[PDB]
């Protein structure tokens, strides 16, 4: 149904508040994401080493005999 | 003499207009507070997503080796023959 | 543990920013 | 009078408060819009990296179940 | 408070001004919405997609390590 034309100020007022809520959700989600993206900078480096270990165990394994 | 009863209502109407005025004011001011808020949140997303940015840059360089290791040592396990 | 140090020492300040922000708007 | 004039002054300092309010509002929305751009731009390039991370940690799992030929010893 | 966002009390330019900023502040907000909805959806995606990175990068652990045990056994 048609536009809106009786209290355009309040209209924006309201129209602005909905956006505020859509953002409480986005800020929230960006938080769950800030934590997750923490366990990644860990396990990343925690695997950036898990390999830097499976390497020497080959450069030494190789170089040796087996 | 100079006005008397006239300047009497020239005020009654003033007090009204100022009442209409502060009225409109409060609406606008109310809108402006919600907007500061929408604004504050928008600015936080951009500083947040810009932080987790470095955590996706480093988390890069470090995986820019992680598998590169299980690669350099991927072949080294070929001595499954020797 | 040398690594798990910076790892938990970092997450800390990360939580200092999480709450400060989370409360600033009223979450949980 | 020092009755009607004071009122006419409040009438003008408040109207100026409003015009000033709309002005900041408008400024606040533009700043709000410049942050949404650069934000959406970051979430973009980063939503790309987050794919290589997965890509790399795909070859990691690839160059792995192969060394599972450790059925040597 | 409509038929124009700003109710003309004293017919100035002070309001004409307000009107134009209103017609514009409002005409820029339904705009911030799309952005709020966009990013909002992307946040969620990059999110659940970061978990996959997790689950998977966890098995890359029980490999780059558990299979490295054999690298300690053999040699």
């Amino acid at each position: 149904q048609p536009v809106q034309q009786s209290k355009r100020l309040q209209q924006t007022q309201a129209q602005v508040e909905e956006v505020v809520d859509i953002m409480r959700v986005n800020v929230d989600k960006v938080l769950e994401r800030d934590s997750k993206i923490s366990e990644l900078d860990d396990r990343a480096d925690a695997l950036q080493a898990g390999a830097s270990q499976f390497e020497a165990s080959a450069g030494k394994l190789k170089r040796k005999f087996w | 003499g100079k006005s008397a009863s006239g300047i009497i209502m020239e005020t009654q109407q003033a007090k009204q207009t100022l009442a209409d005025i502060e009225a409109r004011h409060a609406d606008i001011m109310k809108l402006e507070t919600s907007i500061r808020e929408l604004h504050d949140m928008f600015m936080d997303m951009a500083m947040l997503v810009e932080s987790q940015g470095e955590m996706i840059d480093r988390i890069e360089y470090n995986v820019e080796a992680a598998v590169d290791y299980i690669e350099t040592a991927k072949v080294d396990t070929k001595k499954a023959v020797k | 543990e040398r690594r798990k140090e910076k790892h938990r020492k970092m997450e800390e300040e990360r939580e200092e920013m999480r709450q400060t922000i989370r409360d600033k708007y009223g979450l949980k | 009078k020092t009755e009607l004039e004071e009122i006419q002054q409040q009438c003008n300092q408040v109207t100026d408060d409003s015009l000033e309010s709309t002005r900041r509002m408008l400024n606040m929305c533009e700043e709000s819009k410049e942050a949404g751009i650069r934000t959406l731009v970051m979430l973009d390039e980063q939503g790309e990296q987050l794919d290589r991370i997965e890509e790399g940690l795909d070859q990691i799992n690839q160059d792995m179940k192969d060394a599972e030929k450790n059925l040597e010893g | 408070p409509s038929s124009g966002y700003v109710t003309r009390i004293t017919n100035d330019a002070r309001e004409d001004d307000m009107e134009n900023n209103m017609k514009e502040v409002s005409s820029m907000i339904g705009n911030l919405r799309n952005m709020a909805i966009d990013m909002g959806n992307e946040i969620g995606s990059q999110n659940r997609q970061v978990d996959r990175i997790q689950q998977k990068a966890e098995s890359n652990e029980s490999r780059i390590d558990e299979a490295n045990k054999k690298a300690t056994k053999l040699l």
